[PDB]
């Protein structure tokens, strides 16, 4: 399988937020409606609701 | 509501309420056309578990 890819975010920033990271879909998505989530330590493991998804 | 909100206090005990929701549809009342199911799809975070609903 190919690894994951990097991003980076900068501390204590003026904002505004949410600031956004990147973009994240299928290539499939086409072929029939899926939505998005993530888990982690981040989102519901914690620091709780650091990260957010579009749905 | 397309986002409803509901209080409940700490420590309470199971099988407490949180809420009632309600919803309609345009076919003609009380026939299967009408006849509704409600369920959960997730949680926030998604465990552990804390609230059920009524089908």
């Amino acid at each position: 399988r190919w690894a994951p890819i990097p991003c980076s975010m900068l501390e204590n920033s003026l904002g505004p937020f949410p600031l956004f990271l990147q973009q994240v879909q299928s290539d499939t998505a086409q072929n029939y409606t899926i939505y998005y989530s993530i888990r982690g330590p981040g989102v519901d493991q914690e620091p709780r609701n650091l990260f957010y998804v579009e749905r | 509501e397309e986002t409803y909100t509901f209080t409940i206090f700490e420590n309470c005990r199971v099988g407490t309420t949180v809420g009632q929701v309600c919803a309609t549809d345009k076919d003609e009342p009380d026939t299967m056309h009408t006849r509704l199911k409600y369920s959960i799809i997730g949680q926030v975070p998604p465990s552990p578990t804390l609230f059920s609903m009524h089908p």
